[PDB]
């Protein structure tokens, strides 16, 4: 049991820190996507293309 | 007096007997419930992974 729990609080606290850095990193790109995304979605709520 | 000398003599190998038929009762027994305990301690050990 103690194994298990010591296995899995490592791979968790690894994981946590290896998601983290995965997920600022991806943001990078979602901040280029954002133009795109907001330009399309003002075409949206307004009805007519931008 | 014989009789019961050799009753007694029957009794204590009859004696030796189940010593021997409680080591191959607790030997067995200790194997088996020593399996079901590491397959227990493997299944939560699996289950908390």
């Amino acid at each position: 049991r103690a194994q298990a729990s010591g296995e899995v609080a490592q791979t968790l606290t690894q994981a946590d820190q290896q998601l983290s850095a995965q997920g600022d990193q991806v943001r990078s790109g979602l901040e280029s996507s954002v133009d795109g995304l907001s330009a399309k979605l003002a075409s949206r709520i307004l009805g007519v293309d931008v | 007096l014989a009789d019961a000398d050799a009753m007694h003599a029957k009794a204590l190998a009859d004696a030796k007997a189940e010593s021997e038929k409680v080591t191959e009762e607790a030997k067995q027994d200790s194997e088996r419930i020593a399996a079901q305990l590491s397959e227990q301690a493997g299944s939560e050990a699996e289950r908390i992974k």
